[PDB]
RNA sequence: GCCCGUCGCUAGUACCGAUUGAAUGGCUUAGUGAGGCCUCAGGAUUUGCUUAGAGAAGGGGGCAACUCCAUCUCAGAGCGAAGAAUCUGGUCAAACUUGGUCAUUUAGAGGAACUAAAAGUCGUAACAAGGUUUCCGUAGGUGAACCUGCGGAAGGAUCAUUA
RNA sequence: ACCCACUCGGCACCUUACGAGAAAUCAAAGUCUUUGGGUUCUGGGGGGAGUAUGGUCGCAAGGCUGAAACUUAAAGGAAUUG
RNA sequence: CGGUAAUUCCAGCUCCAGUAGCGUAUAUUAAAGUUGUUGCAGUUAAAAAGCUCGUAGUUGAACUUUGGGUCUGGUUGUCCGGUCGGUUUUUCAACCGGAUCUUUCCUUCUGGCUAACCUGUACUCCUUGUGGGUGCAGGCGAACCAGGACUUUUACUUUGAAAAAAUUAGAGUGUUCAAAGCAGGCGAAAGCUCGAAUAUAUUAGCAUGGAAUAAUGGAAUAGGACG
RNA sequence: UAUCUGGUUGAUCCUGCCAGUAGUCAUAUGCUUGUCUCAAAGAUUAAGCCAUGCAUGUCUAAGUAUAAGCAAUUUAUACAGUGAAACUGCGAAUGGCUCAUUAAAUCAGUUAUCGUUUAUUUGAUAGUUCCUUUACUACAUGGAUAUCUGUGGUAAUUCUAGAGCUAAUACAUGCUUAAAAUCUCGACCCUUUGGAAGAGAUGUAUUUAUUAGAUAAAAAAUCAAUGUCUUCGGACUCCUUGAUGAUUCAUAAUAACUUUUCGAAUCGCAUGGCCUUGUGCUGGCGAUGGUUCAUUCAAAUUUCUGCCCUAUCAACUUUCGAUGGUAGGAUAGUGGCCUACCAUGGUUUCAACGGGUAACGGGGAAUAAGGGUUCGAUUCCGGAGAGGGAGCCUGAGAAACGGCUACCA
């Protein structure tokens, strides 16, 4: 969400360390690095195929995927490149015996591969801190369309 | 610090006071095998008390399976040692069952006098 | 706080040096060496409490400047070094040298080994990795690192190594059906064949591995140290043998054999 | 004095944390260095576990460098040229990375007439074979042309002046260099 | 018999309360801003290398640019290296100043309570259909209980009038 | 429009209670120490007090919300005989 | 309780309780099912909002793979001790698995090793034999890997790995007994020699089995599933 | 080792509370007190104040010695035995105490650093400093400064100013050093199949680039560049590559720089081996140092989940970073850690925010059927603090306080 420029800024965002040979004449110019990031985990070709750079990406940055890989809901949705995923979850409590459902929203930074919607679910794979809050990153979107191509009633 | 040398207050009182036949028993089993503390037969009443509660939490559990046959055997082989048990009960369920009398008349008090060497006892 | 830290206290001493409760506020504090803090063995421990050859630390310290005390090859007058797993402390005068390897139970052993095998130390990997000058180099979990390995010395591959020289004599694979020895907390000290090696992506390699009784048990990789091939081990072990028997099966033990 | 601490920052709702203990070395950022391009200077500073760690001060010259060629020399700085962070940092004339700069280029040339020999802006018999061989390899991108003749091509310094010491940077070509280019007729 | 209130005395608990109250601390406007660190300079002093002329009694192995030696050694002067106080911006920011503000404390004239009571006045409300049945809600009034409207309830003084 | 029998819905009585219940009584107030169908709410001796305060709501009356300090050995409930 | 016999005040003798201790004060836990998850009450004793709506919450009917066989591993009681108070089978048992076959897949393949004979290529070392194996073209793959493909996701529960030590429970042991402690034990008493356990800690994460329970999900514009 | 009694009544059965009852490595006190083992002990109130003394310093065969010190006697015609003093080294960031803060903070387990520093630790290891190559410091470069010699001050102090000498593992500079291979330069000949005499540069750190760091299998047609062997039809064949789940990783190259780091003008014991018979060239056992890689001790962050009371706190954060982004700046490093420009996020009745706490967290403690409650200042592990609040030097490690600077008290 956002989107779409890839170079607009006051700087202009390159790879870094990674070079468009201009005495070389391939057809794509911009040599697209790309990085395959384990524990499973499908490299999205809208990455790869695409253009925006992002630091902070997982396939298309430094940005590199570890430790818990965490899941849950999307909730919001309506910052630049990061999403806030909705892990929710029970808590035993032993002199009652019983569950409270808490809560916790987790934000997560979303490399723009992956279409992130409110109401979708979604593996995220914890990584570099990001950002202050942000130490999460989108790896799968579950409910690709989830009912998006069929509403939709009369024959 | 080097460590707390751990302790018990080991011998616990009677959660009333003035039981008036327990006041008796107490001092029939002082008489008896004369104990210059009602302490002593706490003391004795308590230690046993945590053998039965061993006993207990083993029944809880089948016999058969590991802790309840090792570890209750191993509580019995240490009575039978100590010459409370019976040779005739060393079916952990007979531990259930071992009372205060029986473990004073093992004491080395008593063991004088049912050797003779003293007479009369104190 | 304000950097690291230069005492030991004794309750914190880690349990398999079985230090005493009482009779000191502190613990010998395991020097920096090859092997992690609660890992290690200090030799103050080694020589007083295990061995009784110093009646106290001032006896150790003493016996480690008049010197037959060598460490892997080594000197040593170093009180609290940490001699860890694996590692060959002979005591020239006596010549009773002692390979460090683990009771079943947990706690290390005393094992009085030969002349003559304790020579080679084996030592695990750690890093396959590469240094400057290109040169390919090797290192042991169980301190030391070796230049120069061959390309097929794996990671988690154990390795025997020289120790008086400080090279490669050879090497065992990781793989199914390799006897290994274990050095993880509860397993710790057992010994067993290699059933699976559960891949796991991120959260630590799994073993089963079934000792000469076939009780099945797991561990981590990091926990694990190939002794050999199964029926023979390369090290000589402590009576037991890393079976790790039931709680009756050591009373019963104990209770039969009464031989005065 | 100037912390890095995730102490302060109020919090990610609001909750404006209380200052839990007396901010440490270890969470410490010094002043920033600026370093402008007046006279050569540096001074050392004693960081986490020793190192020194060269702060540039007023650094003239940085060997900025090509692509098509690969190739970098003894090269004068002439001016902070535009910065994309901030346009502070143009006018104080303060170097830092990612700024676009402007290159001496005389050892640019004459370095490329011993490479080639083609001249940019407009002996030996067995050598002329070897100018034969090469040459005709890199035409040049017309912007880094028309600034060979300007005595002045456009870098962008990506060294971190402050840490390192030196101010050693990258020749602009292609993209990049068609980018930079217009954020400077934007800015001009 | 029980008993309810007004009004009295004797103690104490809290309450409010003018105080332009007071304190302590926490935050906090504006102004100042100690001191270091970085930074712009600044150069007390210390020296190397320059062949820079000595007196020097072999100032390199026998009158002589010593068969001139890190030669006797200061006027050089050039070139450095290190380098104090001092000092131009920054920056961190104690604290003060003079306010503003929350929290907790704490004097407070006065008021208005509430509770114990030895036991006193004034009645005697309720309990018996308590001598106008009690109640509740809610208005008004009184010397106090209380009373009186309206509506309600019986915990009513009635589980009852048939055609 | 009745009679009579049985039925879904409504409003209440009689007897035994073997079931509840402190009992009065209750066919629910039963299926609860043989303790668990689901859910919301309220109470924790009496007073002080539905007061003080602070909200909040009201034209106001007042409401909603709601204290402790202090005080006291009983306050009750149901029934038994007088 | 105490107004001239006060069994309660105050003193002597008795006596009780505890005993090198016992009282007192404040907390606090128990008792308190007087905070209640287990486990309380609410017609009248305190307590059901005057009523209805109502979002969060919490809760929420039933329904999808059941049954039968066929072998095959154990594990204690039995049947004698077949034995030098212990051990090995059968006549038998229940109990817990495992493999399967039942309209039935347990995730599926691209290949490595196809262990094995479903074999039959020469047919026989050989009691009259289908007792027995030197043996390799088609080829049963579960005997393991090592890489894809893509997993409806949870809760739930399992055993596992981890939850520092002391503490806690607890095994061993003559600190004289214990409270404890990690000691100790036995020789020619010239040297040798056992130990220093085990368990718990269940909250979260990680591991693997299980698929009832509970939720969740899939093909109804089939843009569905396969080839 | 599941236990109940007295109390409202004329008496009854309840509701109910009070009262008892037992226990507290739970405080206090009141009596009383012979012994044995063991043994807490200024936390609670004032994280209030502190006389005095002490609690951190350290030298070996082995860094620096004409103490005008001690030795003293059968190695010193530069030194060698002991050694005050001092510089250098290292240590003083450990331990110890305490609990004021502090309520998603700390802390526990759990991960992670592919996101970092790490003296020490024990493992590893640098022919390339030279810069044209017919006469050059290398068998050893320089002057300082301390302790000292005195010259002194002061009312005080672990205050030290001047001169004279005097060192170093202190501080500066600074030599050798090949062979090969690879990359930039080059006297011509002979019309192609084109091919070379010979000159310069190339350690390690540093900096940015740029390329390699591969890998799902077999077989072609021929268009531009046109190479090897031609047994002059044409053949072309044997063509390189670690680790992880995962990288812009390890590592290797091309290009350079750089107020050009490092590459021993260091030290104690041992006195061997060849004679080209010089005092030649040679060589043992150690110490420290020194490079990045390792490891250890750790270190910072960080993942997940988990706190006591309060709605008589329902909104809070966002001017003065709140949430995200792009870029820088800083840092050892990640990051709203800081700065610019931009977007308007972020949390909340699954209690945000606020307040309270006679709150340091955890391990644990007491109680003790089960479920629990309350306590945890306190012997271990974390965290904080050193009258407050700041700021910093040195150092691997300090925002140190038995360091310093300041302001308040
Ligand atoms: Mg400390
Ligand atoms: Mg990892
Ligand atoms: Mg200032
Ligand atoms: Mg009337
Ligand atoms: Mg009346
Ligand atoms: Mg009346
Ligand atoms: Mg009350
Ligand atoms: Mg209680
Ligand atoms: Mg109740
Ligand atoms: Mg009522
Ligand atoms: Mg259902
Ligand atoms: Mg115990
Ligand atoms: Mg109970
Ligand atoms: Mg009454
Ligand atoms: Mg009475
Ligand atoms: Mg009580
Ligand atoms: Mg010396
Ligand atoms: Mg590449
Ligand atoms: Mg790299
Ligand atoms: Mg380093
Ligand atoms: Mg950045
Ligand atoms: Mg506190
Ligand atoms: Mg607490
Ligand atoms: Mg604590
Ligand atoms: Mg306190
Ligand atoms: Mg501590
Ligand atoms: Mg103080
Ligand atoms: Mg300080
Ligand atoms: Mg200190
Ligand atoms: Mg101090």
């Amino acid at each position: 969400s956002t989107e779409l420029t890839v170079q607009s800024e006051r700087a202009f965002q390159k790879q870094p360390h990674i070079f468009t040979n201009p005495k070389a004449k391939a057809n794509r110019k911009t040599k697209r690095w790309y990085k395959n990031v384990g524990l499973g985990f499908k490299t999205p070709k809208t990455a790869i195929e695409g253009s925006y750079i992002d630091k902070k990406c997982p396939f298309t940055g430094l940005v590199s995927i570890r430790g818990k890989i965490l899941t849950g809901t999307v909730v919001s949705t309506r910052m630049h490149r990061t999403i806030v995923i909705r892990r929710d979850y029970l808590h035993y409590v032993p002199k009652y015996n019983r569950y409270e459902k808490r809560h916790k929203n987790v934000p997560a930074h979303v490399s723009p591969a992956f279409r992130v919607q409110v109401g979708d679910i979604v593996t995220v794979g914890q990584c570099r801190p990001i950002s202050k809050t942000v130490r999460f990153n989108v790896l799968k979107v579950a409910s690709a369309t989830g009912k998006a191509n069929k509403q939709f009633a009369k024959f | 610090p080097r460590a707390p040398r751990t302790y018990s207050k080991t011998y616990s009182t009677p959660k009333r006071p003035y039981e008036s036949a327990r006041l008796d028993a107490e001092l029939k089993l002082a008489g008896e095998y004369g104990l210059k503390n009602k302490r002593e037969i706490y003391r004795i009443s308590f230690q046993l008390s945590k053998i039965r509660r061993a006993a207990r939490d083993l029944l809880t559990r089948d016999e058969k399976d590991p802790k309840r046959l090792f570890e209750g055997n191993a509580l019995i082989r240490r009575l039978v040692r100590i010459g409370v048990l019976s040779e005739d009960k060393k079916k952990l369920d007979y531990v259930l069952a071992l009372k205060v009398e029986d473990f004073l008349e093992r004491r080395l008090q008593t063991q004088v006098y049912k050797l003779g060497l003293a007479k009369s006892v104190h | 706080a304000r950097g690291p830290k230069k005492h030991l206290k004794r309750l914190a001493a880690p349990h398999h040096w079985m230090l005493d409760k009482l009779s000191g506020c502190y613990a010998p504090r395991p020097s920096a060496g090859p092997h992690k803090l609660r890992e290690s063995l200090p030799l103050i421990v080694f020589l007083r409490n295990r061995l009784k050859y110093a009646l106290n630390g001032r006896e150790v310290k003493a016996i480690l400047m008049q010197r037959h005390v060598k460490v892997d090859g080594k000197v040593r007058t170093d009180t609290t070094f940490p001699a860890g797993f694996m590692d060959v402390i002979t005591l020239e005068a006596t010549n009773e040298n002692f390979r460090l390897v683990y009771d079943v139970k947990g706690r290390f052993a005393v094992h009085r080994i030969t002349d003559e095998e304790a020579s080679y130390k084996l030592a695990k990997v750690k890093k396959v990795q590469l240094g400057k000058k290109g040169i390919p180099y090797v290192v042991t979990h169980d301190g030391r690192t070796i230049r120069y390995p061959d390309p097929n010395i794996k990671v988690n591959d154990t390795v025997k190594v020289d120790l008086a020289t400080g090279t490669i004599t050879d090497f065992i694979k990781f793989d199914t059906g390799k006897l290994v020895y274990v050095t993880g907390g509860r397993n710790l000290g057992r010994v067993g064949t290699i059933v699976h090696r559960e891949r796991h992506e991120g959260g630590f390699d799994l073993v089963h591995i079934k000792d000469s009784l076939e009780n099945t048990f797991v561990t981590r990789l990091n926990n694990v140290f190939v002794i050999g091939e199964p029926g023979r081990p390369w090290i000589s072990l402590p009576k037991g043998k890393g079976i790790k028997l039931t709680i009756s099966e050591e009373r019963d033990r104990r209770r039969a054999q009464h031989g005065l | 004095g100037i912390s890095r601490d995730s102490r302060h920052k109020r919090a990610a709702t609001g909750a404006k944390r209380a200052q839990f203990r007396k901010k440490r070395k270890f969470e410490l950022g010094r002043q920033a260095a600026n370093t402008k391009i007046g006279t050569k200077r540096i001074h050392p500073v004693r960081t986490r576990g020793g190192n020194q760690k060269f702060r540039a001060l007023r650094i003239e010259t940085g060997n900025f460098s090509w692509a098509s060629e690969g190739v970098a020399r003894k090269t004068r700085i002439t001016g902070v040229v535009y910065h994309p962070s901030n346009n502070e940092l143009v006018r104080t004339n303060t170097l830092t990375k990612a700024a676009i700069v402007q290159i001496d280029a005389t050892p640019f040339r004459q370095w490329y007439e011993s490479h080639y020999g083609q001249s940019l802006g407009k002996t030996s018999k067995n050598t002329e074979r070897k100018w034969a061989a090469r040459a005709a390899e890199a035409k040049i991108e017309h912007a880094v042309d028309s600034q060979f003749g300007a005595g002045r091509l456009y870098a962008a310094i990506s060294s971190r002046p402050g840490q390192s010491g030196r101010c050693d940077g990258y020749i602009l070509e292609g993209e990049e260099l068609a980018f930079y280019l217009r954020r400077l007729t934007a800015k001009k």
